């Protein structure tokens, strides 16, 4: 259901160590933007597939 | 609507066809077959001659852009005279869209190196001679890199045993680690689990 | 029960034990043989028949779902009880 | 056989030797080889200890899941002793010391505890029983400890009668007190030499041969009640060994003479050492207590153990008195010691 | 009976690919033994250098003597450049392994094995 | 969507209150006292500590941990040799053998998990359909020896009953999940 | 009734995720003003 | 918690948050450890009713993959249309 | 003010063991002098206690018996001598104490817990459970 | 971290190798409770990246 959550893709301009170590500490914040909307938006049912 | 049953999609499997004559045509030198499965993934077999070229154009090409060597891989078949099918995946990031490329070897055929296509094959290619020994031309390196220095086989081949040949132990007596032959407290319980029933009409082979 | 072999070590409920001159026996030197001293076997033969009136009875081992699958039990052999094929629990008509 | 006990597998760790064997002394230098050699062929080892579990943790190792089983024994107690060599089918005594301490001098060690384990074994119902012993041996014999070795010899074919006893010469290897004992004269600058060294001949063996008959004796039928010689296949004067092994050792080789009453006298003092003594008058006497001739005793090759020379293992031992300068000096770079036929 | 060769195009053309490899095998022994302060003789090293290429003795089809001398030279540059250790070197020697005797009487008291 | 993080060139002025700001910060190392005064309010935080082993983390009912074979409130053992715990273990870790009994049931004369080749995944207690085998909320069970840590029938059927209090209720906490 | 875990109705209150390092401190003239005061009366 | 106000000041100040609102530990807003039981709901073929399996089954909707060329003008075709360049982010896009 | 609050919870912390020796019992057997609601009290000797305004995972503890199965336990704590019953309780996997909930009784559950016997001789040794499956032919015991 | 294995705990049994997302599904359903405990976590987590 990634097609239904938003987030932004955090993107680099110098390729270096640096600029990773600022999208990943930025993917973290994204991933809680995330996990806030799975939160509001689970849904009720069951949880395997219904086909034994 | 079948809450059950994966959605199909439709305009996909389509394009994927298109793509597939289109790669068909350009390389007519190369190619021995096009499929795309239900998954919607398109494979193009060649001949293993048909590698460099084939792999340089969907790169390449404007049309296509293969950039990204998804990974590259071997499968043993041992039925077959060529047991060695080669696998690449291809991915295109201008068109979003994934393609197999597939080329086939046996034990004294090698392959040509595409490291000169592809710096990410040259540590996949080294992987397929360690765990299939499939020997590459051109390689710039060609050595182990998953097995232990100086072992002897290629031990994803389907002839291969599980738990291999030799195993290690310490040695006081020598005072080093030595390789004897391997004998297990335990043997591994080969379980026989296919059902005698036909779980799938769709690929019954005719009884010829 | 916990019986002792003339060797002196005691006898599993599966009724293993070593030989007089196993030297397997060594292990158990300055140790002792884990044994479990509850023979299921005793212990279900303690139970009493449980008597029913029907001929046909249903046991999933009590605890519903926490219990073995549910088996009925033909109650016509008047000579000899139902016996549950899970649990081991004993079933008699009651006329 | 009991069922449980007919060999199987292909005699590697995991199969079954059929050999169920209670190693007296297997905590010291040629016990580690002794259980090695049981131990990976798949044999059950049981190894009495009385010293701290940290110093048999290097046996432990040694055997597949189960195949060494541990057990604390006092030589003062039989009851103990009974308890080890109770369910085996062979005793192998290897218990000794090069010294004597408070508690236990040489005739307790090389005399009653030796027979105290044979006596234990033969009421036991035990069908083998090796003893270690010594080539030199005998009754008449200067050193101490030699004497006391042929009383148990003695002892042992009393309450055993067919006892194998196997008398080894000198044994060298990585933790050896031979080769690491004149390796370690370094110390002292020069190598004083009783009569220089001239009249001492020695035919020393290497300890995995020893190890590799001792297990071998465990199995043959030909071995009840027999005495062994185990030597090496080459004797050597004292003198040329000692200088052999600087030469190894790459140290500078100073010999001089030291009449026997004044070596005898410093041994002495390294003896008084509360800890494990330096040497000892009795070490220093069976330094210079010459090999006896094999005459007429089934030695290693009646066993099936082709003697390895010196020349091959010396380096194994000897690396590690190197100087830095000298690690990497290959065994070709020594020139070999010279063999003599008496 | 046609292939694609390897790189060899018959048994004459590869024995000298073989022959230049057992020349490096043959000068690196010296330094094997030095470097790796292994407890062996250099002719002790060489003929075991000798006794490997002899395990090889009966092949014929000139692609598998490419790929054996393909193989052969991974070894030799493992060996150079100090990625193999005293243990991995000392392997070929065996000498933990006790040797399983080759007459049948050995073989019969032994196990069921032929 | 996409975002910078590490692009800001929308140039702006030096401006001489600005530049001096530049020049504190590089001077006066303001950054690096920022980052003092971080650990500095940290020291004055309750440690996350928590004092082992008289103190314990929590743990839920589903625990993973060490195994065992339950009984019936008869007593009788809930094992009837199905094997299909032997046949689902990844790590082929259980071993089984069974005959008729003396009453004639059908029940274990053998019953060994190698706890070192277990991987404690659960699907032993998955696949059981009686409730034999289970994972208890033991998790200190650390030898001295790997001959120990080969538990054969008696060991565990004697940590069933040692565990059995425990394994009960949360399986009564956790059995209307599964 | 069907009991399955749930969020509560409405959903849950706001959560920060964004970057939020605050802009704390003296100005660069305050800095240097203090340090040149120190040094001056220091000399006198 | 348990801290002192002066010490809430203090470590406030030389965080420059407010550390208060936001603590590390957990207190009471933790769920309870004993919670009641559930009762989970069914899926959508647990009708009784026109629920055949072979309507639903998807296993066995998997067929061999079609063979576009073997040994057995025209426009020219891109793998897929080309992808879009995605939009900079509203919310925040210059961090 | 304050810190006098401060000083006065640990005056209260210190003085509120039972004597000095109780307090010195305590802080060099556990290394903590808090003072907990007793929970309850085992067979053995255990005694729980609990204080939720400590952050969870410090709200509930244990203060081990002194001796157990006739081990002297004084220094030789080890977290495997909670017995099951309590070991639910005190790993927070439920939320009240077998003093109020109680496990259901069987006959075969173990009365006396034991905790781990490893590299003592109660130490636990593997063996196969099955009985001989070969059986072996044997000879007359007489002359033929 | 310590405090999201708990949540990896609490629906497999498992801090880390929960063998919990399975072909057609997941294997239980979240425990009672447990949304809570994740959002209770995720609306003081940008504080920890935050100090870092
Ligand atoms: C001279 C000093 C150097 C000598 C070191 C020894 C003296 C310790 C320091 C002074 C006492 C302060 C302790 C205290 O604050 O009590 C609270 C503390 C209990 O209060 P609490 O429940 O933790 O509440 C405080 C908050 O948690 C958290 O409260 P907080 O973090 O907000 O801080 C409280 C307060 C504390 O700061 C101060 O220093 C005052 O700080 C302030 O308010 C600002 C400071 C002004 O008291 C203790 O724990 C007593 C510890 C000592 C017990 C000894 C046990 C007997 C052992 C005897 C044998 C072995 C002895 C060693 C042999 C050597
Ligand atoms: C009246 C007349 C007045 C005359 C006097 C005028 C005096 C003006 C004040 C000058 C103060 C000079 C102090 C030294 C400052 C300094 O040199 O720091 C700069 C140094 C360079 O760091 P850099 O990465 O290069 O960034 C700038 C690019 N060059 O960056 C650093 O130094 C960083 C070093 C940090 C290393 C960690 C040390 C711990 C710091 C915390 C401890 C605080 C106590
Ligand atoms: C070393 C001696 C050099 C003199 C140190 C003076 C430091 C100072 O004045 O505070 C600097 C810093 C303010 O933060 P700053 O990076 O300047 O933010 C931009 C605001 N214009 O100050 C701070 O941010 C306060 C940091 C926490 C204080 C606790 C550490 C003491
Ligand atoms: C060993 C452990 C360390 C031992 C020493 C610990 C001493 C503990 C008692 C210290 C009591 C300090 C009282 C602090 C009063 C306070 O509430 O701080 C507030 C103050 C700034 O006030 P605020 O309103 O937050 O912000 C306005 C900015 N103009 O903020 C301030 O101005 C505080 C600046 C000074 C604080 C010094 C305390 C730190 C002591 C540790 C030294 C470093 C150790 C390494
Ligand atoms: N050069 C050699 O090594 C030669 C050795 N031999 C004989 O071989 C045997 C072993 O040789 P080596 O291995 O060098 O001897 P060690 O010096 O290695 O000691 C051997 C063993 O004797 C045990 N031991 C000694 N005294 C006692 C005691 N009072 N009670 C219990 N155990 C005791 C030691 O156990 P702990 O360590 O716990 O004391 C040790 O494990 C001896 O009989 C020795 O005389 C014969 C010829 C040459
Ligand atoms: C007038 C002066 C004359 C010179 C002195 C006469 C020589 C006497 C000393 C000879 C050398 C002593 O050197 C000593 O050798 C013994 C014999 O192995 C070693 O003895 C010990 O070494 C190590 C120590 O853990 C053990 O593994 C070994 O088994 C044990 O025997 C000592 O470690 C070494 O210090
Ligand atoms: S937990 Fe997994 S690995 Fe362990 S015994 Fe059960 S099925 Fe096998
Ligand atoms: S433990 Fe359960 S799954 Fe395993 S054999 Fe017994 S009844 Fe079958
Ligand atoms: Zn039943």
């Amino acid at each position: 259901v990634y097609d239904q959550v938003e987030f932004d893709v955090p993107i680099g301009s110098r390729g270096d160590c640096y600029d990773r170590y600022l999208c990943r500490v930025e993917e973290m914040r994204q991933s809680l933007r995330i996990i806030e909307q799975c939160l509001n938006k689970m849904p009720p049912g069951e949880i395997k597939v219904d086909d034994a | 609507k079948r809450p059950t049953v994966r959605p199909r999609s439709d305009v996909t499997h389509k394009q994927l066809s298109a793509f597939g004559e289109y790669v068909a045509e350009i390389l007519p030198k190369y190619v021995q077959q096009v499929q795309v499965s239900c998954l919607d993934e398109l494979e193009i077999c060649i001949h293993p001659d048909g590698v460099i070229p084939t792999l340089t154009f969907l790169r390449d090409h404007t049309n296509a852009q293969f950039k990204s060597l998804a990974d590259l891989t071997a499968v043993d078949v041992p039925t077959r005279q060529n047991r060695f099918e080669i696998v690449y995946n291809l991915l295109s990031l201008r068109f979003n869209s994934r393609i197999r490329v597939k080329t086939y070897a046996d034990e004294l055929t090698p392959i040509d190196s595409i490291v000169s296509v592809h710096i990410a094959a040259n540590w996949y290619e080294r992987e397929v001679w360690d765990m299939f020994g499939v020997f590459f031309f051109n390689h710039p390196d060609l050595r182990r890199i998953l097995t232990d220095y100086g072992f002897e086989g290629h031990p994803f081949r389907k002839d291969f045993p599980l738990t291999g040949y030799v195993e290690l132990r310490y040695d006081d007596e020598v005072k080093r680690v030595v390789a004897e032959p391997v004998e297990l407290a335990q043997e591994f319980r080969k379980f026989d689990l296919n059902s005698p029933w036909e779980a799938f009409p769709a690929y019954r082979q005719p009884p010829e | 029960g916990v019986q002792v072999s003339p060797s002196g070590e005691k006898i599993t409920h599966t009724g293993q034990v070593y030989d007089e001159k196993d030297y397997r026996r060594v292990r158990f030197v300055d140790r002792q043989k884990e044994v479990n001293e509850n023979f299921a076997i005793d212990l279900i033969a303690q139970q009493p028949v449980n008597e029913v009136e029907h001929r046909i009875i249903a046991c999933d081992g009590g605890g519903g779902a926490l219990g073995h699958p549910k088996v009925y039990i033909n109650l016509d052999k008047e000579t000899k009880t139902g016996t549950c094929g899970y649990c081991g629990l004993q079933f008699k008509q009651h006329h | 056989l009991h069922h449980a006990v007919i060999p199987h597998g292909k005699g590697g760790r995991s199969s079954v030797s059929g050999v169920v064997a209670t190693v007296f002394g297997a905590t010291g230098f040629l016990g580690r080889y002794v259980v090695n050699h049981l131990g990976r062929m798949g044999s059950q080892v049981i190894i009495p200890y009385r010293c701290d579990v940290y110093d048999i943790m290097h046996l432990r190792l040694m055997g597949d899941l189960g195949q060494l089983t541990f057990l604390e024994w006092d030589a003062r107690d039989k009851d103990s002793i009974r308890k080890a060599v109770q369910h085996s089918n062979v005793v192998i005594n290897l218990i000794g010391r090069e010294w004597e301490t408070r508690n236990f001098d040489f005739e307790d060690v090389f005399v009653n505890i030796p027979r105290a384990i044979a006596q234990a074994s033969k009421e036991a119902g035990v069908e083998r029983f090796i003893h270690v012993s010594h080539l030199n041996a005998s009754m008449k014999s200067s050193s101490k400890s030699l004497r006391s070795k042929a009383v148990g010899e003695k002892e042992v074919r009393s309450v055993f009668p067919e006892a194998i006893i196997i008398r080894p010469s000198d044994i060298f290897g990585r933790e050896d007190r031979f080769l690491n004992h004149f390796a370690n004269y370094r110390w002292f600058l020069a190598v004083p030499l009783v009569s220089l060294g001239f009249k001492t001949v020695k035919q020393p063996v290497y300890v995995a041969d020893v190890s590799k008959g001792i297990v071998n004796a465990t199995k043959d039928p030909d071995a009840v009640g027999k005495t062994f010689a185990f030597t090496g296949p080459n004797r050597y004067l004292l003198f040329h060994l000692v200088k052999y092994i600087f030469g190894m050792t790459h140290r500078t080789f100073i010999p001089y003479p030291l009449p026997l009453f004044v070596y005898s006298w410093i041994g002495k003092l390294f003896g008084l050492s509360p800890f494990e003594p330096w040497t000892t008058k009795d070490k220093v006497e069976r330094i210079h207590i010459s090999d006896v001739m094999p005459t007429d005793l089934p030695g290693l090759e009646d066993l099936g153990v082709q003697p390895t020379p010196l020349e091959l293992k010396s380096i194994e031992v000897l690396r590690r008195h190197r100087t830095y300068r000298w690690l990497s000096s290959e065994i070709e770079e020594t020139k070999p010691a010279k063999t003599v036929n008496y | 009976t046609s292939v694609k060769p390897i790189f060899s195009r018959d048994l004459n053309e590869a024995k000298r690919r073989v022959r230049e490899l057992y020349r490096a095998w043959y000068r690196e022994v010296p330094n094997t033994v030095h470097l790796m302060q292994l407890d062996i003789t250099v002719k002790q090293g060489r003929d075991k250098v000798r006794e490997m290429f002899m395990k090889n003795a009966h092949v014929t089809d000139p692609r598998v003597v490419d790929l054996l001398v393909i193989k052969g030279k991974m070894e030799l540059q493992e060996t150079i450049k100090v990625w193999k250790q005293r243990t991995h070197v000392m392997r070929f020697f065996h000498e933990t392994e006790t040797p399983r005797p080759k007459d049948f009487l050995s073989k019969f008291y032994m196990g069921h094995d032929p | 969507t996409y975002k910078y993080v590490n692009k800001k060139e929308q140039e702006s002025e030096v401006d001489m209150k600005s530049a001096t700001d530049n020049a504190a910060r590089i001077l006066m190392w303001t950054e690096l006292i920022r980052g003092l005064g971080m650990t500095l309010s940290y020291l004055f935080r309750e440690p996350a500590t928590i004092n082992y082993p008289f103190e314990k983390g929590p743990l839920s009912p589903r625990f993973r941990g060490e195994h065992a074979l339950r009984r019936y409130p008869s007593g009788e053992e809930r094992c009837i040799a199905c094997k299909l715990c032997e046949a689902i273990c990844p790590a082929q870790a259980i071993t089984i053998e069974a005959e008729p009994r003396a009453d004639g049931s059908r029940r274990t004369t053998r019953y060994d998990i190698d706890m070192t080749k277990c991987i404690y995944c659960g699907f032993c207690q998955e696949a059981c359909p009686v409730d034999a085998i289970v994972e208890g909320p033991n998790f200190e069970f650390s030898t001295e020896t790997h001959e120990e840590l080969l538990y054969n029938k008696e060991k565990l059927l004697n940590n069933g009953d040692k565990w059995e209090a425990e394994i009960a209720a949360n399986i009564q906490a956790d059995y209307l999940y599964r | 009734k069907v009991k399955q875990d749930m969020p509560p109705p409405g959903g849950y209150g706001p959560i920060d995720y964004k970057r939020n390092l605050p802009r704390r401190g003296l100005s660069g003239y305050s800095m240097f003003a203090v340090g040149i005061g120190a040094l001056i009366f220091g000399y006198w | 918690a348990s801290a002192t106000r002066v010490i809430q000041k203090l470590r406030n100040w030389a965080s420059g948050q407010d550390l208060q609102a936001k603590l590390q530990l957990r207190y009471q807003e933790i769920a309870k450890r004993t919670q009641p039981p559930p009762k989970l709901p069914v899926g959508p073929s647990h009708k009784l009713s026109n629920n055949y399996y072979c309507t639903r089954d998807g296993r066995r909707e998997v067929v061999p993959p079609s063979i576009i060329m073997s040994s057995q003008e025209k426009k020219a075709v891109t793998p897929a249309p080309p992808m879009k360049r995605w939009e900079l982010s509203k919310d925040q896009p210059y961090l | 003010m304050e810190l006098v609050e401060v000083l006065k919870r640990g005056v209260q912390q210190v003085t509120g063991h039972g004597g000095l020796r109780g307090l010195l019992r305590v802080f060099f057997r556990a290394n903590d002098i808090r003072i907990g609601t007793l929970v309850g009290e085992d067979k053995y000797g255990n005694k729980y206690y609990e204080d939720n305004k400590q952050f969870f995972g410090r709200h509930r503890w244990v203060i081990y018996t002194t001796e157990m199965n006739g081990k002297n336990t004084f220094w030789d704590v080890d977290g495997s001598m909670v017995p099951p019953e309590w070991h639910r309780w005190l790993h927070c996997m439920t939320d009240d104490p077998p003093t109020t909930n109680p496990p259901t009784a069987r006959k075969f559950i173990w009365t006396n817990h034991k905790f781990n016997v490893s590299a003592t001789p109660e130490q636990y040794v593997p063996y196969s459970t099955t009985r001989k499956k070969i059986h072996e032919w044997v000879p007359p015991s007489t002359p033929y | 971290r310590e405090k999201m294995f708990e949540f990896y705990e609490r629906v497999s049994g498992a801090r880390m190798h929960a063998a919990y997302i399975r072909p057609g599904g997941v294997h239980q359903d979240l425990p009672l409770g447990l949304l809570d405990d994740i959002y209770e976590f995720s609306k003081n987590f940008s504080l920890r990246i935050d100090e870092v």
